[PDB]
This record gives C-alpha cells, sequence and structure tokens, in this order.
C-alpha cells in the first residue's frame, strides 16, 4: 500500500517495485523493474562520477545492492548455487566501505532469502562495526536476535552455550558497554563449559570442529 | 571479419553460464584476453559483447573483488562507458 504512492519514474520506486514483485514471485516484472532502475540511476552516476569516485561511491553503493537482486532470483529458482552465492556475497561484502548505514540497507536486500540464522559469519561482523561505530544498542538487538533469548531480563540465568560465537561476542559486548564485573564470571562459566564439552567430542573424520574450539578457547 | 570473435564470445558466456567454480582455472587469461580486447581497442570491434560475458564469468565464477588490484586500470574503463 506504501509503494504505490512512490513515483514511477524516481530510482527508489523501481526499486521497490521490484523488490515487491520478486517477494511474490513475479520473475519476469521484477526484471524489468531492474532495468529500469538501473539506467535510472546510470542517469544520477553519469552525472556523479565525473567529478570523483569518492563523490560517485554513494551511487556505485546502490547500484551494487541493485545488482543483487538478479542473485536472489537464482537463489529461488536453481537451488544448487544457493551455497555459492551465499558465499559469494560474503566475499563481495568484504570490499565496501565500513559504514552501517549502508550494510542496513545491503543486508536487508540480502536477508530476502536468507534469514539471519542461515548466515551468522556476515550479521557477527554488523554486529561488531556498530559497536565500534558507537551504535551498541544496535548491536545488542543484532546479537539477541542471532541468540533467540534475550539474557538481559534473566540476570541469574546462564548464557545460551550453543552458537559459541555469538554468546563470545556478547560477553565481549557485555564487557565494553556497562558491566565489568558480570562479564567476568559469564567467560569463566562460558571456559569451563566449553572445556567439558570437548573431551565428549571423539571426532574421526570431521577435523573442521576441534581446531575452532580451540581456537576459540584460546 | 569480427564475427567469429562475437560467436566465440557468446558461446563462452553461455558456457560460463552454465558450468560454474569450474571455470576458476580459465578466468585469468579470459581476463587478461577481455580486457586488452575491451580496453586499448585497437579496431572498433563490438564491446557490449565483450563487457556482457565479461560480466558474465564473473557471477558463475565469483570473482568480485580480486580483479580490481589484478587489474588496476578495470573500475577507470567501466566508467569510462558511461561518458564515451
Ligand atoms: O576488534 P577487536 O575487539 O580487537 O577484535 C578483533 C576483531 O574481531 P571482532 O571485532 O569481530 O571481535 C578482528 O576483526 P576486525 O574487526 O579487526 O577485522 C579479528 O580478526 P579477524 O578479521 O581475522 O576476524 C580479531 O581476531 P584475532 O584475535 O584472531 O585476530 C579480533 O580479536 P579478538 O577476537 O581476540 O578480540
Amino acid at each position: 500500500e506504501y509503494t504505490c504512492m512512490i513515483p514511477r519514474d524516481t530510482h527508489d520506486g523501481a526499486f521497490y517495485r521490484a523488490v515487491l514483485a520478486l517477494h511474490q514471485d513475479l520473475f519476469s516484472l521484477a526484471q524489468q523493474c531492474i532495468d529500469k532502475a538501473r539506467d535510472l540511476l546510470d542517469a544520477e552516476l553519469t552525472a556523479m562520477a565525473g567529478e570523483s569516485y569518492s563523490r560517485a561511491y554513494g551511487a556505485m553503493v546502490s547500484c551494487h545492492m541493485l545488482s543483487e537482486l538478479e542473485e536472489v532470483i537464482q537463489y529461488k529458482l536453481v537451488p544448487e548455487r544457493r551455497e555459492i552465492i551465499r558465499q559469494i556475497w560474503w566475499e563481495r561484502l568484504q570490499g565496501c566501505q565500513r559504514i552501517v548505514e549502508d550494510w542496513q540497507k545491503i543486508l536487508m536486500v540480502r536477508s530476502l532469502v536468507v534469514s539471519p540464522h542461515e548466515d551468522m559469519r556476515t550479521w557477527l561482523k554488523y554486529a561488531s562495526l556498530c559497536g565500534k561505530s558507537g551504535r551498541l544498542a544496535l548491536a545488542h538487538k543484532t546479537l539477541v536476535l542471532l541468540l533467540g533469548v534475550d539474557p538481559s531480563r534473566q540476570l541469574d540465568h546462564p548464557l545460551p552455550t550453543v552458537h559459541p560465537q555469538v554468546t563470545y561476542a556478547y560477553m565481549k559486548n557485555m564487557w565494553k558497554s556497562a558491566r565489568k564485573i558480570d562479564a567476568f564470571q559469564h567467560m569463566q562459566h562460558f571456559v569451563q563449559t566449553m572445556q567439558q564439552q570437548a573431551q565428549h567430542a571423539i571426532a574421526t573424520e570431521d577435523q573442521q570442529h576441534k581446531q575452532e574450539l580451540h581456537k576459540l578457547m584460546a | 571479419n569480427p564475427g567469429v570473435i562475437n560467436n566465440v564470445l557468446a558461446t563462452i558466456g553461455e558456457l560460463a553460464q552454465v558450468s560454474g567454480l569450474e571455470m576458476r582455472k580459465w578466468v585469468d587469461e579470459l581476463f587478461i584476453i577481455i580486457m586488452d580486447m575491451l580496453q586499448d581497442s585497437s579496431l572498433l570491434a563490438k564491446r557490449q559483447v565483450a563487457l556482457w560475458t565479461l560480466g558474465q564469468l564473473v557471477a558463475s565464477t565469483g570473482y568480485v573483488v580480486e580483479p580490481y588490484r589484478k587489474y588496476p586500470t578495470l573500475l577507470e574503463v567501466l566508467l569510462n562507458f558511461l561518458k564515451t
């Protein structure tokens, strides 16, 4: 209902109409709206790129975000390329400029098919970026969403041992933001209940887990 | 005639679209060839087909950021096509 009033001649209008048509499995209309937004953005791109590249990065990020919608089509069409495009997404996100304002919209156009619980290697970096950029209240929300239960409500219950990277990042965030004493006991208990876990894990073939647990313990 | 070049470029782009991640052993020489046919164009050959097949072998192989430094003239020649 909101996108119906956005003008159709602007770049944002075509972009959002393409996203909406893609949400309801319309692979022919979405391609046309994408191709229209392409030139609607190319106008201002060539208008702004004549000065400097740092001036045109604001449109280059939008063009990159628009060129990632076809990969969403391939994700929703061919099941064999899902992990490969899910990996090239992480490989391509490491080249952009570390700013939360554009990372948010890139991850939002990216989470159209990948839930935060399916690729958390790219959301832990987002939480760390929000923490380093002074926006700790968004890093806390991201870490809570990745965990599944907000530990700031049950001050006595331990932290969920599942997803060890997420709880490690949460303890780091708790130490950094407010409390330097509770995070200490939390990390002690985490190290204890994580060292008491590798003993019962007699891995004979899957060797991609013991080394990661050892690095985390270090 | 450039018809053979356009034909082989189109078929090699279709092949790269067909077989993904099994062409990573070939993308380097393909890049060195297709950038020398795109940039420093001694003749007036078809640039759209070369551009399309170049963009087609980076969405299948996953060559995202490395060519930006392996070929430091790629971004400039990609931006010039908006003003030329
Ligand atoms: O910023 P720090 O608190 O010092 O933590 C850093 C940081 O990771 P986090 O910020 O996500 O915890 C590094 O990543 P960058 O943000 O600096 O790029 C990471 O190195 P990687 O890039 O390889 O992930 C490094 O880990 P390591 O100590 O193995 O170098 C890790 O340090 P800690 O996890 O020990 O705090």
